RNA sequence: CCGAGCGCGGGAACAACCGAGACCGCCAGCUAAGGCCCCCAAGUCUGGGCUAAGUGGUAAAGGAUGUGGCGCCGCGAAGACA
RNA sequence: GGGGAGGUUUGGCACCUCGAUGUCGGCUCGUCGCAUCCUGGGGCUGAAGAAGGUCCCAAGGGUUGGGCUGUUCGCCCAUUAA
RNA sequence: CGGAAGGGAUAACCGCUGAAAGCAUCUAAGCGGGAAGCCCGCCCCAAGAUGAGGCCUCCCACGGCGUCAAGCCGGUAAGGAC
């Protein structure tokens, strides 16, 4: 009869993002944002490392994203499709891209709201040097 | 390249000359060979993009030089019946046609003197800000498609 | 960003010249700068003013505390004008001079739950020739089966009146320091005995 | 073949397309189509080329110094193309 | 003479609906589309200027009151940036 | 009273320098100009912005069961309500 584990206290890592390719960074964010990379593994009770970002708003993307890639929000009332691509997301608040790229590939359903209270994503560097950091490349 | 001083550099070029020192942010991929008294450049390839990128980078440096070796300047005809230019200070207003007589700002790196009110020399130690500073006077007045009135170059008139 | 605070007195008519100005009457009887706001420990800049004195017995609330602290007699309503910092002690109408223009806030009249008619000046329907209960009503409110549902914020029947609202580029007409009074060009919303913000205008 | 297999796998979802004929059990393993970065199981696997448009992510006549690749002809060190 | 695109027109097929899916036109309320009527921005012109022609960009907004007609349409009348 | 002004990114388009290609080219590196349209700007909504924020000020221990655990009971403070 299968292992199916207790409680556990979850890794905050520090994640970089210079240079790093959005999807490439965004996947291994979410991978680990449950714990598919933890044998300890277990798809309901989620205990993913608390993912951290610095200088997210330095992530390079491929062929023209920047001025190409186009992000869509709907409102409710008519034409409150408001679009808005990278080039306009970076400017503002950047942290924001390497956001939707996570939470879009996270499962999708109640723990999945969880699994993004872990996403601890910044621009500066610096972040809540709190008590947990451990740097992962 | 006599009297310069070219240099070397992660990701650009400086040029000393008696005029001054301009920035020139060439190609990443390429050699900015300096010898004794004479500057070079190779491609790391023969590809279809290093051609473009070789030759570029071999005339533009050689205006990088030539923007303080000598200096450059752009003339500016002007015909007309009111037409007449005239150098308030460092700056030069000029009466064309428009209501008011409009007046134009001196560029950073460009000192523009006058042979006539019907001449306009520009000087400029970059020839990129030399043509486009110079281009923006043709622009206030654009060439008469129909007589032979407004700005224009050495270059040929409309008719 | 000038900006002080009053009510709405009322509203007649002067004469400028030879020509005629409709007034309505603003009340900046002095404003005490209640609490400022720096960036360096609040996120932005701006000046509470605070209005209408009023005696200690409804102060009973903590607020005794914020207005001895600003050293202020304890008032009974305060407001943010935005990125206002004056100067240490409190704003007249001093601030405005005859001829400037002012932009206006306040709080309209409420007209109850209005009708359509009312609300977006609709059109409802005749008074004639047929249906006699429609003369008032809204219409058809969306299509046939697509999309099927209906406009978030179609124009309907709802509350019309009670809101914030401004009216701008207003030119004092005068302003009376010996009573702290404010002349405007009339066209100002909520009714007499009425809170009203009034500040520098959007022109340039 | 569905119909009578709207039982199962894939195809996002979809009786008839690819897979495979569900007697029951199992928290055993091989496989099929199909896939192997994430939502999602399993290669960000090896090696060589192509594409720069997001093509991929679905249209035609028709158009062009788009890119790479392979051939034929005229001209040229008695000096050509520009 | 050829190639399309759209799915507003007249049809075609008879798939859902005949133990009911109320058809024309108007009023009210609109909303969306651009293939743009106007206003803004351009190329050309057989564009002096003014004016206009055609192509391009562009839905943000605007797109009149009547005569006749059940009319949609259209004709007319007085305008209009339309 | 408002439709703005103005800042920025642009559409078609006009351009500087400039190879590939000894010329030339608005372009492939780089740069500038360019709509009532896009983004701010304006007005209003708005922390159920479950990511529930921030700022100033006021009140402030156990008073009893629960040893361990969060809890539970009557009285209270700011104050709120009736």
């Amino acid at each position: 009869k299968t292992y199916v584990p207790k409680q556990v206290e979850p890794r905050w890592v520090l994640i970089d993002a210079e240079g790093k390719t959005l999807g490439r960074l965004a996947t291994k964010i979410a991978t680990l944002l449950r714990g598919k990379h933890r044998p300890d593994w277990t798809p309901n009770v989620a205990m993913g490392d608390f993912v951290v970002v610095v200088n997210a708003d330095k992530i390079r993307v491929t062929g023209k994203k920047l001025e190409q890639k186009i992000y869509t929000r709907y409102s409710g009332y008519p034409g409150g499709l408001k679009k808005i691509p990278l080039e306009k997301m970076l400017a503002t608040h950047p942290e924001r891209v390497l956001e939707h790229a996570v939470k879009g590939m996270l499962p999708k359903g109640p723990l999945g709201r969880r699994l993004f209270k872990r996403l601890k994503v910044y621009a500066g560097p610096d972040h809540p040097h709190q008590a947990q950091r451990p740097e992962k490349l | 390249p006599k009297g310069v001083s070219v240099e070397v550099a992660p990701g650009r070029v400086k040029v000393k000359g008696p005029k001054g020192e301009l920035e020139v942010p060439v190609s990443p991929e390429m050699r900015v060979v300096v010898e004794e008294g004479v500057v070079r450049v190779e491609r790391p390839s023969d590809e279809r993009r290093h051609k473009s990128l070789h030759g570029l980078t071999r005339t533009l440096i050689a205006n990088a030089v030539k923007g303080v070796s000598e200096g450059y300047s752009k003339e500016l005809l002007i015909k007309g019946i009111g037409y007449r230019a005239r150098l308030v200070g460092r700056a030069l207003e000029l009466t064309v046609g428009f209501s008011h007589p409009v007046v134009v700002e001196p560029p950073e790196g460009i000192t523009f003197e006058v042979p006539e009110p019907t001449r306009v020399r520009v000087s400029g130690i970059d020839k990129q800000k030399v043509g486009q500073v110079a281009a923006n006077i043709r622009a206030i007045r654009k060439p008469s498609a129909y007589h032979e009135k407004g700005i224009y170059y050495a270059g040929e008139p409309v008719r | 960003m000038k900006g002080i605070l009053g009510v709405k007195v009322g509203m007649t008519r002067i004469f400028r010249d030879d020509r005629a100005v409709p007034v309505t009457v603003i009340l900046a009887g002095p404003c005490p700068v209640v609490q400022r706001r720096t960036p360096e420990k609040d996120g932005y800049t701006a000046v509470q003013l605070g209005f209408l004195p009023q005696n200690p017995k409804r102060v009973n609330r903590p607020l005794k505390g914020h207005f001895a602290k600003a050293g202020v007699e304890p008032v009974r309503i305060l407001r943010e004008i935005r990125d206002f910092n004056p100067e240490g002690d409190t704003v007249t109408v001093e601030i405005f001079k005859p001829g400037e223009r002012v932009d206006v806030t306040g709080t309209s009249k409420g007209r109850g739950f209005a009708g359509v008619m009312k609300r977006w000046n609709f059109a409802g329907g005749p008074d004639s020739h047929g249906a006699h209960k429609i003369h008032r009503h809204p219409g058809s409110i969306g299509n046939r089966k697509t999309p099927g549902r209906v406009y978030k914020g179609k124009k309907m029947a709802g509350h019309y009146g009670a809101e914030r609202v401004t009216v701008m580029n207003l030119e004092v007409v005068d302003v009376i320091p010996e009573e702290n009074l404010l002349l405007v060009k009339g066209a100002v919303p909520g009714p007499n005995g009425g809170l009203v913000i009034v500040r520098e205008t959007k022109k340039a």
